[PDB]
């Protein structure tokens, strides 16, 4: 039987994952310094408005601006709550952090393996088509410099930090390692005779003299999922970690939302996102509300100026009840 | 290329390989086999240099074959020199242990006694007998010299310091390093023994005859086995410490060129061998003395390429140079399963033993013989003709299968099973000598009333071992898969004609679904017809089976019913054993009578009643009896095993 | 004797996989931690608007600075919350990277078990660990499901065990388990995965380069054969072919030091936002009024809408 190996096309879309789930770190960063400016600008409006109110320059009322005395008693109540909401906010944004935090070391640790299990004589689990090992030349999704423990990226090298830039949603990425993007001949490579033990689960393979007949070993979270009788020919089928069977093909697979680390990391940042979008939706709503009674003499006042005459009219307003 | 980089360990051997390369040059084609030679300072930078792709080849002696095999290194051996006549060709030598006769006492019982060395450090005078005693030193065994000293008695140890062990000279005062000492080598370690100074001398089998060319003055003397028992100096075959190569030629176990060296050696040994070109001498040079090769060498074998380095070396070398090296010193059973269908039985075995019965897996038979040999695993069931073999390889029967309704099954001996030729009642043209251009189906090759017994009734007939060319097609699983004799088998892909049930056509009941789907005669046990037939086989291709439909075919071109088996048999054939590692009868025996009483033929033959003591018959040839070995021994010239051609290669 | 192959000690798989649950947990501790600085926070604006009512009813003279300084402090502080969120992620994310680093090995080890004698996880016994062996690791049937996720059971109460980084990092040393207590030595369970030399990871060959699992913590020499001799050690400390190393620093392993690194990053920047809102608090309390200050949260929010509201028209 043929002995073939992991293909570097494949191993480098799972390290792009991989990096791309350490830089959901800095997309939850990045989102939630997006609602603080939404916010602070809120809060700026509120005083514009305060001002409007004792400068009595709020508009005759195009819109309801008659009942400003409710209008402020709610506006200044959401912005007490919104503060509260932020809060909630950034508790989802550490757990969605954590969640993709582990997907990417579970994925990092299993490539790596396979990465370091090569030796001389065309000997290796991890192929550059019909050929290997591949070295860190190779896989460069991977890796920083030559295989080893410290030239895995961590979360604040460059690579990280700018795959958090682009416009890449979750799903797109995910799809990029499904065994349809990739298909058989992306996933299996090397000559027939490489080898590479960590892909045989027949006799002789990952147990010596031995099979693991107990539990159907799984790479990543389901990523790869073997049987107890795998020949180390590389065989690939599309399927999840329920489907492998004893002689069967290694199933690859086939929709990786299905995978135990990926459900977490879909689970826990949709509810970052739909926390953050509902705050943005309601911040938003109560601005369209502000800027309407503010008046152009107060709407212009801008930064420290704002305080400024802000305090100026406070310290008069209350001398004027004073006298 | 075909290129062999060779190498040299100084500056006479470089230049000899010079004449070497250049002698082979003018003799053998541009596309044929050459040499090129490396250069190192000793024969561990060679043996480096090969595990290191440098270079490609180097000849060892077994000390150094040792090293070569451990990791990172790896290395195995390739070819090997021999030494007298082509006719039994001396590629080994046997340690022994030389004693007089009647002095009364056994391997077990050398402590307190007098020994002669051939010197310190040396492989049959010191580096084995010491390494196999390892374990009797009195503590501390470090320095390995003072265990020695209070061990014996009085010693001849030359080579070692008489200022420090003093008890090492007691004999040869001195232990002088040279031939000016009266008990250095091997003549001095017999003149040692001859003139009374020690009790035993460690010695090789050759010594004794190159000192007394008497057979009355040899009578006076005898060997010291490892079984606490003695021999006459003549038997030192059945009687030594250890088989130890002379001059072995190793290669790298993955990429080695072993084709390359092989042709290169034996072209080699054709135009510059021994006695063949006034030229250029392989085993001779003016530069120097043992100059790549021995100069006593007549000449280059292929070594079998099953044989790997610990099974080259014997189970005897290994033991003593591993306690020499590791210094470590003091149940359950290993248990070998052919496939996944014996394993999955036997890991119900592991369990519900808790811990006494453990399992490995093998894809065959002879591999499961191979991990007994070595020690990756213990014991297993075998079948008649694979009881010859394992024990051609060394390893001994210690329960026999039993098979009738007894008694006492577990001390009643029985004569064996019969070996039986099946067809259909419907084929009635078919006649024991009527069999040519049919189709038949085998339990497989190497087993007794599959192959042994009618394939050599069938040799000693057609007086070849064309066997495929005599029928159509059939199926006999181990065979060749491009043989016709796997034709009819039914194995998925590459499963086709294996030698385990992963093909459906393996064993008795195996081969007698062949002969009902396929086949027109089958060879099993007389047992086998009963036991499928009349729905006792619950198989959709058994169950409604009935015997009235199958015939027995007589050596008398005679044809009985299945019942009748008594008087229509092919021979009688001997009972399954269970063989294990000398070194673990005792045990073995114990647990599996202890078991045995506790708890398709998985692991043992599903016919199987008890499993029964064995007395004087511990050995293949005592067990199987006279009557099989010499029937088996008829068909070695049409042998296929790889395991038994290895095993041969050292005990023929 | 060289075709010897050792089992990792359950024992110390359990105490990896106690490591990996601690590490979840940190989301859980940074969330915590952030909670108390909101509830600091929270105190502040009861005590400026405390502050305000008596500004609208000594040497705390000038009105001007006191209200220029408050709505400064509106500002001022949730851009340095927002700094220590952000060191809160990263801390969460690059301990979430370490727990999973973790997790894949021992999870693959525990599932390279076969029916008996062959395995790569031991107990002592010729059947290889199972759940209720591995209790740390699993909450039931070996399975990628059956792992802990962040959000589980012990993840949220390990994250509550007045347990250190430090001292979770220290129960994973060499010295903490013992050299006869992480791997199971003298004993043959063909775990291929704790092999270099040829017939391990490779079947022909011995590795070109040095192994690791973990990422420093289970370090391998380039033809590791036999019995294995574990010394403890570092990545760096494989030098000879026959070398097998444990961690005896965990904060030198590649993975553990981003953990470190930016989880003192967090807590440096939590301290430095808690002292800025004592040093406040103490100084805004000297201007406030005891009318003010013996009032009740409830009603305290009620008449500063009635001044508010008064000042407005
Ligand atoms: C042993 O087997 C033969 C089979 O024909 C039978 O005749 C004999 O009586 C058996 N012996 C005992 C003791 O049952
Ligand atoms: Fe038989």
């Amino acid at each position: 039987n043929e002995r073939n190996a992991l293909n570097a096309t494949a191993a480098n879309k799972v390290c792009g994952l991989s990096t791309y789930l350490k830089g959901i770190a800095h997309r939850v960063n990045s989102e939630s310094a997006v609602v603080t400016e939404k916010l602070s600008d809120l809060k700026m409006r509120s005083i514009q408005l305060q001002l409007s109110v004792m400068r009595n320059r709020v508009p005759s009322g195009e819109q309801d601006c008659k009942d400003i005395r409710t209008l402020l008693k709610t506006v200044l109540r959401n912005e007490f709550t919104f503060q509260q909401e932020l809060e909630e906010m950034r508790n989802a944004s550490a757990l969605a952090a954590a969640a993709a935090g582990l997907a990417a070391g579970r994925l990092e640790e299993w490539i790596f393996v396979f990465a370091q299990a090569a030796g001389r004589s065309s000997q290796f689990c991890i192929s550059v088509g019909k050929t290997g090992p591949a070295e860190y030349n190779n896989l460069q999704e991977c890796f920083d410099g030559t295989i080893g423990p410290e030239t895995l990226y961590k979360i604040e090298d460059s690579r990280v930090k700018e795959s958090a830039k682009t416009s890449l949603q979750l799903h797109e990425v995910l799809s990029s390692i499904s065994f349809g993007s990739l298909g058989v001949k992306n996933i299996r490579g090397g000559n027939g005779k490489d080898g590479c033990n960590l892909v045989r689960t027949d006799t002789d393979g990952v147990l010596e003299g031995g099979s693991p007949t107990r539990h159907n070993l799984t790479w990543g979270g389901g990523v790869m999922n073997f049987g107890s009788y795998q020949n180390g020919s590389m065989y690939v089928e599309g399927g999840e970690y329920g489907d492998a069977t004893e002689y069967g093909a290694v199933r690859w697979t086939e929709d990786p939302s299905k995978v135990s680390i990926f459900k977490d990391v879909i689970r826990l940042f949709a509810r970052f996102q739909e926390a953050k979008n509902a705050v943005v939706k309601k911040i938003k709503t109560t601005v369209d509300e502000l800027t309407k009674c503010i008046g152009q003499k107060e709407a212009e006042l801008t930064n420290d100026q704002l305080y400024e005459e802000f305090i100026w009219e406070t310290i008069n307003r209350l001398e004027l009840s004073k006298r | 290329d075909k290129t062999v980089r060779w190498c040299a360990v100084s500056e006479h051997e470089a230049t000899k390989c010079q004449s070497f390369r250049d002698h082979m040059k003018s003799v053998i084609p541009s596309d044929g086999p050459s040499v090129a030679c490396v250069k190192k300072a000793s024969y561990l930078d060679c043996i480096r240099a090969i595990a290191a792709n440098e270079a490609d080849a180097v000849t060892l002696d077994a000390g150094l074959v040792y090293d070569a095999y451990l990791a990172p290194n790896n290395l195995k051996p390739v070819v090997a020199e021999f030494y007298g006549s082509k006719e039994d060709p001396q590629t080994f030598y046997y340690a022994v242990a030389v004693v007089k006769k009647d002095s009364g006492f056994q391997m077990n019982q050398l402590r307190g006694k007098k020994s002669c060395h051939t010197g310190l450090g040396r492989s049959a005078g010191w580096n084995i007998p010491i390494g196999l005693l390892y374990c009797d030193l009195p503590e501390p065994r470090k320095p390995l010299e003072k265990a020695v000293a209070n061990f014996f008695s009085g010693s001849c140890a030359p080579c070692a310091d008489g200022t420090d062990f003093p008890q090492l000279c007691q004999l040869c005062p001195g232990c002088g390093c040279s031939t000016l000492n009266q008990y250095f080598g091997y003549s001095g370690a017999f003149k040692c023994l001859k003139d009374g100074a020690g009790d035993v001398a460690f010695v090789k089998h050759s010594t004794i005859f190159e000192n007394l060319a008497n057979k009355a003055d040899r009578d006076q003397y005898e060997l010291l086995c490892l079984d606490n028992t003695r021999k006459p100096v003549d038997e030192y075959k059945d009687c030594h410490l250890a088989q130890v190569p002379s001059h072995t030629v190793v290669a790298r176990s993955m990429g080695g060129k072993e084709d390359l060296i092989w042709e290169l050696l034996n072209q080699a040994q054709e135009h510059f061998g021994k006695d063949k070109s006034k030229e250029f001498q392989l085993f001779s040079s003016p530069h120097g003395k043992d100059l790549l090769f021995k100069d006593s060498a007549h000449g280059f074998l292929k070594v079998p390429p099953r044989m790997d380095a610990k099974m080259y070396l014997g189970y005897e070398y290994v033991t003593a140079i591993r306690n020499l090296r590791e210094g470590t010193c003091p149940k359950p059973v290993k248990w070998c399963a052919l496939s996944h269908h014996e394993r999955l039985k036997c890991d119900e075995w592991s369990v519900n033993s808790v811990g006494k019965i453990e399992c490995v897996s093998a894809e065959t038979t002879e591999d499961c013989i191979a991990k007994i040999m070595n020690g990756e695993a213990d014991a297993m069931s075998l079948d008649g003709g694979f009881v010859y073999i394992a024990g051609k390889c060394g390893l001994v029967p210690v329960l026999a299968e039993n098979y009738n309704k007894s008694d006492n099954c577990e001390d009643t001996p029985e004569a064996g099973y019969f070996a039986v030729a099946v067809v259909k009642k419907s084929a009635s043209d078919l006649t024991w000598d009527n069999l040519k251009g049919k189709k038949s189906c085998h339990t497989a090759v190497g087993r007794t009333a599959g192959w042994n017994i009618p394939m050599g009734l069938l040799y000693n007939k057609i007086n070849h071992c064309r066997f495929d060319e005599f029928f159509s097609e059939g199926c006999a699983p181990g065979s060749k898969k491009d043989s016709s004799l796997c034709k009819l088998c039914m194995g998925s892909g590459l499963n086709l004609c294996e030698p385990n049930n992963k093909e459906g056509y393996y064993g008795y009941t195996g081969a007698f679904r062949c002969l009902v789907e396929k086949g027109d005669v089958a060879f099993v046990k007389h047992q086998t017809v009963p036991q499928n037939t009349g729905g006792k086989n619950p198989d959709p291709w058994a169950k409604n089976l009935n015997e009235k439909d199958y015939e027995l075919l007589c050596l008398d071109g005679t044809r009985k019913p299945v019942e009748e088996y008594a008087n229509c048999h092919l021979a009688r054939a001997p009972n399954h054993a269970v063989v294990t590692r000398k070194d673990k009868e005792a045990c073995v025996h114990k647990i599996l009578r202890q078991q045995q009483h506790l708890f398709k033929d998985l692991l043992f033959r599903d016919d199987t009643v008890c499993l029964a003591k064995l007395h004087d018959r511990n050995t293949y040839e005592k067990y199987l009896g006279e009557e099989y070995v010499k029937a088996v021994g008829n068909l070695r010239k049409c042998s296929t095993s790889s395991l038994l051609e290895a095993c041969t290669f050292r005990r023929p």
